[PDB]
């Protein structure tokens, strides 16, 4: 009964902890303009 | 055994979140100091 | 011996709130009296403006 | 039992037109699950 | 013509003559670094909304 929620926000997670690790490894490269969850599919808008 | 452990009223009573000890500490203190030191090397020239 | 500091990493983002919240805490939680201190002064200042 | 729990999360997230800047704190918008026809029209809704 | 000592024939008496600079040097035990990227490491604060 929560399938498309609990995909949707482990997705939220995931995408956290990969703005994370991208910023730690190397800052100011990149910087996260929108992000987008739908099902298992991930969209970033971005500035490189 | 030791009479300041003795507790009459809940309110001083509680859950039990986590534990730690001194040859934990040590060994944690001596990491945290040497991966700082270590990211500051690493960051810059 | 030990002295704190403020760490701030930019991949985080969370409600300013907590951080007005710990500025309250921060003035009735440390010491930084005549005789010793906890926080350098980077952090009271810190805490101050919070 | 598990719809007694989650029945007013998947009523929540059926709203759209939320804000989807990484620094915003609400986590409604982020999620385009809901968010899809909308409008009724392919070309309408994904302009962006 | 130029008024410039570029080639002298010198004796090896005074080949080690020419040891008037002043040069300063760090110890091998102390580090150098530059820290002109850190001035731009900083955070930003949100304004709190409702």
């Amino acid at each position: 009964n929560s399938t498309l929620i609990a995909n949707s926000m482990h997705n939220m997670a995931i995408g956290t902890l990969m703005q994370r690790e991208v910023g730690r490894e190397q800052p100011g490269v990149l910087t996260f303009l929108s992000e987008q969850y739908v099902g298992d599919d991930t969209l970033f808008y971005t500035k490189l | 055994q030791r009479p300041e452990r003795i507790k009459t009223t809940p309110y001083l009573e509680g859950d039990v979140l986590s534990s730690d000890s001194g040859p934990l500490l040590s060994v944690f203190a001596l990491q945290e100091i040497m991966q700082k030191v270590r990211q500051v090397q690493a960051d810059y020239m | 011996q030990i002295i704190l500091d403020l760490k701030i990493d930019p991949g985080e983002r969370m409600d300013p709130a907590v951080r007005m919240v710990a500025g309250v805490v921060g003035h009735l939680l440390f010491t930084a009296g005549g005789r010793f201190t906890n926080l350098t002064q980077n952090m009271a200042r810190q805490l101050d403006i919070a | 039992p598990q719809l007694i729990v989650t029945l007013p999360l998947n009523e929540y997230f059926s709203r759209v037109g939320g804000i989807t800047s990484p620094d915003y704190k609400k986590i409604g918008g982020k999620v385009i699950v809901g968010d899809l026809e909308a409008t009724g029209s392919r070309v309408m809704d994904a302009a962006d | 013509f130029i008024n410039k000592r570029i080639v002298e024939r010198v004796r090896v008496g005074q080949i080690l003559a020419v040891l008037n600079r002043r040069f300063v040097a760090y110890k091998g035990k102390m580090r150098i670094m530059d820290i002109t990227q850190s001035l731009k490491m900083g955070t930003k604060l949100a304004a709190p909304t409702v």
